């Protein structure tokens, strides 16, 4: 109103009358609105000690002279220097201890509401119920409404202050988090953008994370998930984020059915990021991928995949597309109509590593859908020969490994590409990354499947090679175990079991190491060494003699000791 | 006689199917018949392989998959 | 006599050093012929080979055959290169600021 910028005169009003102490903070008010005049403010003596005084014992019967804790003390702590002074009165602690006792005042008020909620059996209109009921229900409004305000000042008081880290240490100490879950319960959109945000500035931290995992909070950001509000929407969509860094937390987000609205929220927003962020979250956990095939629409994720027209991917998107193609239920959907195809056609145009990911993971399961792939060998074969880097050569090896297809015709394939050379080089001894070789292995074994690539394998030489790898690699099991399986592939084919058997040392390296200490090494080499038994009499009576010996070893060292 | 006949072609069958001829004629060395108790004892007879994994609990507690997601470590903490 | 004592030799034998396992396999693959009089054996990879065997996924736990070049090279570099799956490395969402300077 009236107020001159001279500031006395008000604040000796301020500590005579309880009718005029509101006069005086409204007028103070007026003033520490505007930020000029707060450096006069500030330099004042006995004013703002005098607010905080009339503060800290009159706040229990007055609600409105509660607007000056806040919205004076709010427009000093605007700016961070301020801030010391207002620790200096102990502001921010006299505002937990408001903020509480209005919740639990609003606690007794619902619990009397809900008492008064009882006699609805007959309807008098009357002292029994209805009319009387109606009066204490606007009554409530008339309350709630003003010391929602309170509690939104306050809490915004908090949050400037939570600003520095050992302040908001000392909320957290005082159960701050407690009080923000409880007031999630109210209806108020800027109130609950207050909640939410604090929360989420809370949540980068552990202590304060646990401390809302036993106050259930996913169940209360279910029912504000779907909500009108675009800010309060995309604030509490950031806090589901920096809480699904959690598994129980997660595991809580299926309970609740937060796929559904999340998977709604995909479709076309300004939330896709966010909502396919803790998609993919949700999706690492083995047993939720199959739900995103269950009413979840997916369909629409292969729409964002085929239309996003760029020379990358974006990694969101394609992450979760590579998460939900681990799941054979998922592959039936992703590979419908004509799903595959669009895949393979726009990795095969663009060389995107990352779709060429997704396209391994969905040829990994053996269904009909791997027999969809007998069309794409050939053009994954041409990628293959060394000419796309090598994080999309690895995915064309990987993807044509995985065509474990029985009447797969593999001669012509290696005849054109000419890719049995250089399958053959990635098998020296520093020729390329680990990977890569182990994935040739892989190929290797792939193609001795078929009988007539039997020959081409026999003169070629892999299988010297693949001996000096084992012996190179005798200390990785995956090596040993793929390396043995090609073997395996390769005895029943009467043309490298000759090279197998006769020409190099392969069964006795396979005699060494059947009794290993892992059980997929030794059931492939136990699987491989039947077929050597009756193809040649001597390595049957070198498997007899070994794994006599060693099964026995102790009894037959036993002369020594 | 027969049928001891019979079981005991059997049991050659046996142990030409697993033991070779060096290790059975070692072991046939390494055998004596006591009368007494009348039996064959087999020199350190505790110590062969079926013994040796009936004393074996080989039976141990597998943990989870080496490859979980474990994303708290991007919580921070206080001081 | 010596006939049940060789017996009973052979059993002891086949108790100590046979294992069960090849011990019933072998059984399972023994028949026995009248007109020859004695006992004949089966093959093996002619028997089987009709069920051929599959892949085995991987001989480290891991849903695809994983190197253990791949193994160090994912605790440290965060290159999707080498992991089949959960590519992406998330960051938590930091607080912006409230508060002025004026």
């Amino acid at each position: 109103v009236a107020n001159i910028n001279d500031m006395d005169e008000y604040i000796e009003l301020l500590y005579e009358d309880i009718p005029d102490k509101v006069r005086g903070s409204a007028l103070i008010l007026q003033l520490a609105r505007n930020p000029d005049n707060l450096e006069e403010l500030l330099l004042n003596e006995t004013a703002l000690g005098a607010l905080a005084r009339v503060l800290r014992e009159d706040w229990k019967q007055s609600v409105e002279l509660a607007t000056n804790i806040i919205y004076i003390f709010f427009c000093f702590s605007s700016f961070s220097h301020f801030h010391g002074l207002i620790t200096h009165y102990k502001i921010g602690a006299l505002c937990m201890n408001i903020i509480d006792h209005e919740l639990k005042r609003h606690e007794l008020w619902q619990e009397e509401l809900s008492k008064k909620k009882k006699a609805v059996d007959e309807d008098l209109e009357n002292q029994t119920l209805r009319k009387d009921y109606d009066k204490t229900f606007k009554k409530y409004q008339g309350l709630v409404v003003k010391q929602e305000q309170l509690l939104r000042v306050a809490l915004y008081l908090l949050l400037n202050l939570a600003e520095d880290t050992r302040t908001e240490l000392k909320m957290r100490n005082k159960n701050i988090v407690h009080m923000l879950v409880k007031a999630l319960d109210r209806d108020n959109f800027e109130l609950l953008i207050l909640v939410v945000s604090f929360l989420k500035k809370l949540s980068i931290f552990m202590e304060n994370k646990n401390d809302m995992v036993e106050m259930d909070i996913v169940e209360k950001l279910v029912k504000m998930i779907p909500c009108e509000h675009e800010d309060l929407l995309n604030i509490t969509l950031r806090l589901l984020l920096n809480l699904s860094f959690d598994t129980g937390l997660r595991n809580k987000m299926v309970q609740v059915g937060l796929l559904p609205k999340l998977t709604a929220l995909l479709g076309n927003e300004n939330y896709k990021q966010i909502a396919m962020c803790v998609l993919y979250h949700i999706s690492m956990d083995d047993r939720f991928k199959s739900m995103f095939a269950y009413t979840d629409c997916i369909p629409q994720l292969m729409k964002m995949l085929f239309e996003c027209s760029d020379e990358r991917i974006d990694l969101e998107l394609i992450s979760f597309c590579i998460n939900l193609a681990a799941n054979k239920r998922n592959v039936q959907l992703i590979c419908e109509g004509n799903g595959l195809k669009m895949l393979m056609k726009r990795a095969l145009k663009l060389k995107d590593p990352l779709l060429m990911k997704m396209i391994r993971n969905i040829s990994q399961h053996d269904g009909p859908t791997k027999n969809l792939f007998i069309d794409y060998v050939g053009d994954l074969a041409a990628q293959i020969s060394s000419d796309e880097e090598e994080e999309f050569v690895i995915e064309c090896l990987g993807t044509l490994a995985n065509l474990t297809i029985p009447d797969l015709d593999w001669e012509l394939v290696l005849k054109e590409y000419k890719l049995v050379p250089f399958l053959k080089d990635k098998l020296k001894p520093g020729a390329a990354e680990d990977d890569l070789v182990l994935e040739v292995v892989i190929m290797i074994g792939t193609v001795s499947m078929d009988d007539s690539c039997a020959a081409l394998l026999a003169k070629s030489g892999i299988i010297p090679a693949l001996i000096e790898l084992l012996n190179a690699q005798q200390e990785d099991d995956e090596f040993v175990c793929q390396i043995i399986y090609v073997f395996y592939q390769m005895v029943f084919h009467q043309a490298t079991r000759d090279v197998i058997i006769k020409e190099t040392q392969a069964p006795a390296y396979l005699i060494d190491l059947m009794h290993d200490k892992n059980n997929e090494i030794r059931k492939v080499c136990d699987n491989t060494l039947d077929i050597i038994a009756e193809y040649d009499e001597e390595w049957a009576k070198k498997i007899q003699s070994e794994k006599f010996r060693w099964h026995n070893s102790q009894w037959l060292e036993m002369v020594e000791s | 006689i027969r049928q001891l006949s019979r079981e005991l072609r059997l049991q050659m069958l046996i142990i030409d199917n697993f033991i070779p001829q060096d290790y059975q004629e070692m072991i046939e060395n390494y055998v004596h018949w006591n009368e007494d108790i009348g039996e064959w004892q087999l020199k350190c007879v505790a110590y062969t392989g079926n013994n040796m994994r009936k004393q074996t609990p080989v039976p141990d507690k597998k943990e989870r998959d080496p490859f979980e997601v474990d994303l708290s470590h991007v919580y921070l903490a206080y001081t | 006599n010596e006939l049940t004592r060789e017996l009973k030799l052979k059993h002891l034998i086949i108790e100590n050093f046979i294992p069960l396992e090849e011990k019933n396999k072998i059984m399972n693959r023994s028949f026995f012929d009248d007109e020859e009089d004695h006992w004949k054996l089966h093959p093996i990879t002619r028997l089987e080979n009709q069920q051929m065997m599959k892949r085995p996924v991987s001989a480290v736990g891991y849903k695809r055959p994983l190197s253990q070049h791949a193994r160090m090279s994912m605790m440290i570099r965060p290159e999707p290169r080498y992991r089949a799956e959960n590519i992406m490395l998330l960051e938590l969402d930091m607080p912006s600021r409230t508060t002025r300077d004026y």
